[PDB]
Protein backbone atom coordinates (compact mmCIF):
# COMPACT_ATOMS: atom_id res chain seq x y z
CA UNK A 1 0.00 0.00 0.00
CA UNK A 2 1.04 3.49 -0.94
CA UNK A 3 2.51 5.53 1.64
CA UNK A 4 0.03 8.10 0.37
CA UNK A 5 -2.84 5.67 0.81
CA UNK A 6 -1.98 4.63 4.13
CA UNK A 7 -1.72 8.43 5.27
CA UNK A 8 -5.70 8.55 3.53
CA UNK A 9 -6.95 5.88 5.71
CA UNK A 10 -5.39 6.99 8.55
CA UNK A 11 -7.25 10.39 8.27
CA UNK A 12 -10.64 9.20 6.56
CA UNK A 13 -10.78 6.56 9.79
CA UNK A 14 -9.31 9.40 12.19
CA UNK A 15 -12.39 11.90 11.13
CA UNK A 16 -14.47 9.84 9.89
CA UNK A 17 -14.48 10.88 6.18
CA UNK A 18 -15.70 9.46 2.92
CA UNK A 19 -13.15 6.87 2.41
CA UNK A 20 -14.18 6.50 -0.80
CA UNK A 21 -13.94 10.16 -1.85
CA UNK A 22 -11.08 11.02 -4.21
CA UNK A 23 -8.20 13.18 -3.03
CA UNK A 24 -6.09 15.60 -4.93
CA UNK A 25 -2.81 16.35 -4.34
CA UNK A 26 -0.82 19.54 -4.76
CA UNK A 27 2.50 19.02 -5.20
CA UNK A 28 5.25 21.96 -4.44
CA UNK A 29 8.16 23.21 -2.79
CA UNK A 30 8.91 25.02 0.28
CA UNK A 31 11.98 25.85 2.91
CA UNK A 32 11.43 23.81 5.89
CA UNK A 33 12.26 26.48 8.16
CA UNK A 34 8.81 28.14 7.03
CA UNK A 35 6.69 24.92 7.72
CA UNK A 36 8.10 23.32 10.55
CA UNK A 37 7.64 23.68 13.94
CA UNK A 38 11.14 25.55 15.50
CA UNK A 39 11.93 22.54 17.13
CA UNK A 40 12.41 20.34 14.27
CA UNK A 41 14.35 23.11 12.46
CA UNK A 42 18.10 23.10 12.98
CA UNK A 43 21.23 24.47 11.01
CA UNK A 44 22.79 21.28 9.59
CA UNK A 45 19.95 19.39 9.74
CA UNK A 46 16.31 20.67 8.53
CA UNK A 47 17.53 24.04 8.55
CA UNK A 48 17.44 25.56 4.96
CA UNK A 49 16.43 22.89 3.02
CA UNK A 50 13.85 22.72 0.88
CA UNK A 51 11.78 19.84 0.83
CA UNK A 52 9.27 18.56 -1.69
CA UNK A 53 5.56 18.96 -0.65
CA UNK A 54 2.85 17.00 -1.17
CA UNK A 55 -0.58 18.40 0.18
CA UNK A 56 -3.70 16.47 -0.04
CA UNK A 57 -7.38 18.08 -0.75
CA UNK A 58 -10.99 17.35 -1.24
CA UNK A 59 -14.19 18.32 -0.50
CA UNK A 60 -14.66 17.15 2.86
CA UNK A 61 -10.92 17.77 3.74
CA UNK A 62 -11.79 21.21 2.88
CA UNK A 63 -15.06 21.43 4.83
CA UNK A 64 -12.65 19.96 7.54
CA UNK A 65 -9.88 22.32 7.67
CA UNK A 66 -7.88 19.43 7.46
CA UNK A 67 -4.74 19.09 5.40
CA UNK A 68 -2.27 15.86 5.22
CA UNK A 69 0.74 16.01 4.11
CA UNK A 70 3.97 14.31 3.00
CA UNK A 71 7.38 15.48 2.90
CA UNK A 72 10.41 14.86 1.10
CA UNK A 73 14.16 15.84 0.66
CA UNK A 74 15.35 14.91 -2.37
CA UNK A 75 13.67 11.66 -2.30
CA UNK A 76 14.40 11.10 1.45
CA UNK A 77 11.16 11.02 3.49
CA UNK A 78 11.52 13.77 5.87
CA UNK A 79 7.48 13.93 7.78
CA UNK A 80 4.12 12.76 7.39
CA UNK A 81 0.89 14.72 8.91
CA UNK A 82 -1.58 16.56 8.87
CA UNK A 83 -2.04 20.72 10.28
CA UNK A 84 -5.61 21.41 11.55
CA UNK A 85 -7.64 24.33 11.17
CA UNK A 86 -5.53 26.28 13.77
CA UNK A 87 -2.12 25.10 12.58
CA UNK A 88 -1.63 22.71 15.10
CA UNK A 89 0.63 20.59 12.89
CA UNK A 90 0.39 16.94 14.08
CA UNK A 91 3.11 14.38 12.67
CA UNK A 92 2.91 10.34 12.16
CA UNK A 93 6.96 11.15 10.88
CA UNK A 94 9.89 13.01 11.12
CA UNK A 95 13.64 12.64 10.04
CA UNK A 96 15.97 15.34 9.80
CA UNK A 97 18.13 14.03 7.30
CA UNK A 98 20.35 13.40 9.91
CA UNK A 99 18.63 10.19 11.65
CA UNK A 100 14.92 9.69 12.38
CA UNK A 101 13.36 12.49 14.67
CA UNK A 102 9.85 10.69 15.22
CA UNK A 103 8.65 7.71 13.34
CA UNK A 104 4.77 6.50 14.23
CA UNK A 105 4.03 4.87 11.10
CA UNK A 106 2.69 1.88 13.05
CA UNK A 107 -0.27 4.34 13.79
CA UNK A 108 -1.19 4.50 9.82
CA UNK A 109 -2.21 0.49 9.97
CA UNK B 1 17.42 33.98 -32.49
CA UNK B 2 14.43 35.57 -34.54
CA UNK B 3 11.70 37.73 -32.99
CA UNK B 4 9.67 37.08 -35.41
CA UNK B 5 9.81 33.52 -35.43
CA UNK B 6 10.48 33.02 -31.53
CA UNK B 7 6.96 35.49 -31.36
CA UNK B 8 5.36 33.24 -33.66
CA UNK B 9 6.40 29.80 -31.73
CA UNK B 10 4.83 30.78 -28.92
CA UNK B 11 2.28 33.73 -29.90
CA UNK B 12 3.48 36.29 -27.99
CA UNK B 13 1.64 39.45 -28.20
CA UNK B 14 3.70 42.05 -29.72
CA UNK B 15 3.40 44.54 -27.18
CA UNK B 16 6.03 42.46 -25.13
CA UNK B 17 9.07 43.58 -27.57
CA UNK B 18 10.87 45.47 -26.04
CA UNK B 19 11.46 43.90 -22.41
CA UNK B 20 11.69 40.06 -24.08
CA UNK B 21 13.56 40.69 -27.25
CA UNK B 22 16.68 41.95 -26.08
CA UNK B 23 16.42 38.32 -23.99
CA UNK B 24 17.35 36.82 -27.68
CA UNK B 25 20.69 38.03 -28.22
CA UNK B 26 22.00 36.21 -24.80
CA UNK B 27 23.70 32.79 -25.99
CA UNK B 28 22.15 31.36 -22.12
CA UNK B 29 18.69 32.27 -23.92
CA UNK B 30 19.42 30.33 -26.81
CA UNK B 31 20.40 27.28 -24.62
CA UNK B 32 17.10 28.05 -22.41
CA UNK B 33 15.09 27.43 -25.97
CA UNK B 34 16.88 24.37 -27.23
CA UNK B 35 16.69 22.81 -23.58
CA UNK B 36 13.28 23.81 -23.13
CA UNK B 37 12.40 22.46 -27.05
CA UNK B 38 14.17 19.24 -25.99
CA UNK B 39 12.22 18.53 -22.98
CA UNK B 40 9.36 19.30 -25.53
CA UNK B 41 10.62 16.31 -27.68
CA UNK B 42 11.40 13.43 -25.01
CA UNK B 43 8.77 14.66 -22.77
CA UNK B 44 5.04 15.50 -21.89
CA UNK B 45 6.02 19.40 -21.36
CA UNK B 46 3.34 21.90 -19.45
CA UNK B 47 1.41 23.96 -20.20
CA UNK B 48 1.28 23.67 -23.86
CA UNK B 49 3.44 25.75 -25.78
CA UNK B 50 0.49 28.60 -26.67
CA UNK B 51 -0.07 28.86 -23.21
CA UNK B 52 3.52 29.21 -21.78
CA UNK B 53 3.54 33.38 -23.39
CA UNK B 54 0.01 33.45 -22.36
CA UNK B 55 0.65 36.45 -19.75
CA UNK B 56 1.62 38.43 -22.57
CA UNK B 57 -1.08 39.04 -24.36
CA UNK B 58 -3.42 39.68 -21.21
CA UNK B 59 -2.00 42.70 -20.95
CA UNK B 60 0.36 45.04 -22.39
CA UNK B 61 3.26 45.69 -20.50
CA UNK B 62 2.19 49.76 -19.35
CA UNK B 63 -0.99 48.06 -18.04
CA UNK B 64 0.92 46.36 -15.64
CA UNK B 65 0.20 47.44 -12.02
CA UNK B 66 1.10 44.68 -9.48
CA UNK B 67 3.31 42.05 -9.75
CA UNK B 68 2.69 38.54 -8.53
CA UNK B 69 5.37 35.72 -8.18
CA UNK B 70 4.97 32.65 -8.68
CA UNK B 71 8.01 29.40 -9.02
CA UNK B 72 6.30 27.06 -11.25
CA UNK B 73 3.20 25.52 -13.10
CA UNK B 74 0.94 22.78 -12.29
CA UNK B 75 2.21 19.54 -13.46
CA UNK B 76 -1.38 17.47 -13.76
CA UNK B 77 -2.80 18.33 -17.26
CA UNK B 78 -6.20 20.85 -17.48
CA UNK B 79 -4.60 22.73 -14.69
CA UNK B 80 -1.70 25.50 -15.77
CA UNK B 81 -2.23 27.84 -18.47
CA UNK B 82 0.59 30.35 -18.84
CA UNK B 83 -0.47 32.31 -15.46
CA UNK B 84 0.94 32.27 -11.93
CA UNK B 85 -1.39 30.69 -8.97
CA UNK B 86 -4.38 30.72 -11.83
CA UNK B 87 -5.69 27.46 -13.06
CA UNK B 88 -8.09 26.85 -16.12
CA UNK B 89 -11.87 27.67 -15.69
CA UNK B 90 -13.26 24.52 -14.71
CA UNK B 91 -10.47 23.19 -11.77
CA UNK B 92 -11.18 23.20 -8.43
CA UNK B 93 -8.94 25.62 -6.88
CA UNK B 94 -6.00 23.51 -4.89
CA UNK B 95 -4.96 24.67 -1.48
CA UNK B 96 -2.80 27.73 -2.00
CA UNK B 97 -4.88 29.33 -4.49
CA UNK B 98 -8.08 28.64 -2.81
CA UNK B 99 -6.15 30.85 -0.37
CA UNK B 100 -4.61 33.35 -2.14
CA UNK B 101 -8.72 33.43 -3.13
CA UNK B 102 -9.70 33.84 0.65
CA UNK B 103 -7.55 36.72 1.42
CA UNK B 104 -8.68 38.44 -1.57
CA UNK B 105 -12.04 37.59 0.35
CA UNK B 106 -11.49 38.48 3.43
CA UNK B 107 -9.75 42.06 2.36
CA UNK B 108 -13.20 42.80 0.02
CA UNK B 109 -15.83 40.93 1.61
CA UNK B 110 -17.46 42.36 -1.43
CA UNK B 111 -15.74 40.96 -4.13
CA UNK B 112 -18.02 38.32 -6.65
CA UNK B 113 -16.01 35.17 -6.40
CA UNK B 114 -17.54 32.20 -8.70
CA UNK B 115 -15.99 29.54 -6.41
CA UNK B 116 -13.52 29.25 -9.62
CA UNK B 117 -9.81 29.62 -9.72
CA UNK B 118 -9.18 31.07 -13.61
CA UNK B 119 -7.52 34.58 -12.94
CA UNK B 120 -7.82 36.01 -16.41
CA UNK B 121 -9.99 39.24 -15.37
CA UNK B 122 -6.49 40.27 -12.98
CA UNK B 123 -4.31 39.14 -15.69
CA UNK B 124 -6.65 41.64 -18.65
CA UNK B 125 -6.43 44.51 -15.18
CA UNK B 126 -2.54 44.18 -15.02
CA UNK B 127 -1.87 41.59 -12.50
CA UNK B 128 1.19 39.85 -13.81
CA UNK B 129 1.32 36.89 -12.39
CA UNK B 130 4.43 35.51 -13.62
CA UNK B 131 6.13 32.04 -12.37
CA UNK B 132 9.80 32.14 -12.64
CA UNK B 133 9.77 29.06 -14.36
CA UNK B 134 7.33 28.71 -17.23
CA UNK B 135 7.50 24.66 -17.63
CA UNK B 136 7.53 21.56 -16.15
CA UNK B 137 7.55 18.23 -17.17
CA UNK B 138 4.13 16.74 -16.67
CA UNK B 139 3.93 14.49 -13.59
CA UNK B 140 7.25 16.05 -12.09
CA UNK B 141 6.93 19.30 -9.60
CA UNK B 142 9.84 21.86 -10.61
CA UNK B 143 11.16 19.01 -12.86
CA UNK B 144 12.22 22.11 -15.58
CA UNK B 145 13.33 24.86 -12.14
CA UNK B 146 16.88 24.79 -13.62
CA UNK B 147 17.10 24.91 -17.51
CA UNK B 148 17.01 28.39 -17.65
CA UNK B 149 13.86 30.10 -16.99
CA UNK B 150 14.50 32.32 -14.10
CA UNK B 151 16.90 34.33 -15.65
CA UNK B 152 14.89 35.12 -18.81
CA UNK B 153 11.99 35.89 -16.72
CA UNK B 154 13.84 38.06 -14.16
CA UNK B 155 15.03 39.81 -17.41
CA UNK B 156 12.31 40.61 -18.62
CA UNK B 157 10.97 41.84 -15.14
CA UNK B 158 14.29 43.79 -14.53
CA UNK B 159 12.93 45.93 -17.55
CA UNK B 160 9.41 45.94 -17.26
CA UNK B 161 10.38 47.35 -13.05
CA UNK B 162 13.05 49.61 -14.62
CA UNK B 163 10.73 51.37 -17.70
CA UNK B 164 8.85 53.37 -14.53
CA UNK B 165 8.38 53.22 -10.58
CA UNK B 166 5.28 52.66 -8.74
CA UNK B 167 4.35 48.74 -9.39
CA UNK B 168 3.39 46.65 -6.57
CA UNK B 169 5.21 43.53 -6.56
CA UNK B 170 3.82 40.86 -4.41
CA UNK B 171 6.37 38.41 -3.17
CA UNK B 172 4.72 35.01 -1.69
CA UNK B 173 7.59 32.63 0.49
CA UNK B 174 10.97 32.70 0.10
CA UNK B 175 11.58 31.39 -3.18
CA UNK B 176 9.75 35.10 -4.60
CA UNK B 177 11.44 37.44 -1.90
CA UNK B 178 15.02 36.23 -2.99
CA UNK B 179 14.44 35.61 -6.46
CA UNK B 180 13.01 39.46 -6.85
CA UNK B 181 14.24 42.17 -5.03
CA UNK B 182 12.89 45.39 -6.29
CA UNK B 183 13.97 48.75 -5.13
CA UNK B 184 11.64 49.60 -2.35
CA UNK B 185 11.78 53.21 -3.02
CA UNK B 186 10.74 52.66 -6.55
CA UNK B 187 8.43 50.17 -6.40
CA UNK B 188 5.84 49.29 -3.25
CA UNK B 189 7.58 45.71 -2.33
CA UNK B 190 4.72 43.30 -0.73
CA UNK B 191 6.09 40.71 1.31
CA UNK B 192 4.25 37.28 3.05
CA UNK B 193 4.83 33.91 3.65
CA UNK B 194 3.63 31.84 0.47
CA UNK B 195 -0.25 30.68 0.85
CA UNK B 196 0.38 26.85 1.00
CA UNK B 197 -1.48 25.80 3.83
CA UNK B 198 1.20 23.93 4.51
CA UNK B 199 2.72 27.97 5.71
CA UNK B 200 3.45 28.71 9.62
CA UNK B 201 1.59 32.01 9.17
CA UNK B 202 -2.12 31.44 7.38
CA UNK B 203 -2.17 33.50 4.44
CA UNK B 204 -6.07 34.18 4.89
CA UNK B 205 -4.58 36.81 6.52
CA UNK B 206 -2.93 38.59 3.99
CA UNK B 207 -3.78 42.00 3.16
CA UNK B 208 -1.99 42.89 0.06
CA UNK B 209 -4.73 43.69 -2.04
CA UNK B 210 -5.99 46.01 0.20
CA UNK B 211 -2.52 47.76 0.96
CA UNK B 212 -1.79 47.61 -2.93
CA UNK B 213 -4.85 49.30 -3.65
CA UNK B 214 -4.16 52.12 -1.17
CA UNK B 215 -0.70 52.43 -2.53
CA UNK B 216 -2.00 52.71 -6.11
CA UNK B 217 -4.11 55.60 -5.02
CA UNK B 218 -1.59 57.39 -3.51
CA UNK B 219 -0.12 57.18 -7.50
CA UNK B 220 -3.11 58.54 -9.08
CA UNK B 221 -3.71 55.16 -10.38
CA UNK B 222 -6.98 53.22 -10.13
CA UNK B 223 -7.08 50.10 -7.65
CA UNK B 224 -7.67 46.71 -8.69
CA UNK B 225 -10.99 45.02 -8.58
CA UNK B 226 -9.92 41.94 -7.39
CA UNK B 227 -13.27 39.85 -8.01
CA UNK B 228 -12.62 36.91 -9.50
CA UNK B 229 -16.14 37.26 -11.44
CA UNK B 230 -16.71 39.98 -13.98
Amino acid sequence: MTLELQLKHYITNLFNLPKDEKWECESIEEIADDILPDQYVRLGALSNKILQTYTYYSDTLHESNIYPFILYYQKQLIAIGYIDENHDMDFLYLHNTIMPLLDQRYLLT
Amino acid sequence: LDWTTFRRVFLIDDAWRPLMEPELANPLTAHLLAEYNRRCQTEEVLPPREDVFSWTRYCTPDEVRVVIIGQDPYHHPGQAHGLAFSVRANVPPPPSLRNVLAAVKNCYPEARMSGHGCLEKWARDGVLLLNTTLTVKRGAAASHSRIGWDRFVGGVIRRLAARRPGLVFMLWGTHAQNAIRPDPRVHCVLKFSHPSPLSKVPFGTCQHFLVANRYLETRSISPIDWSVLE
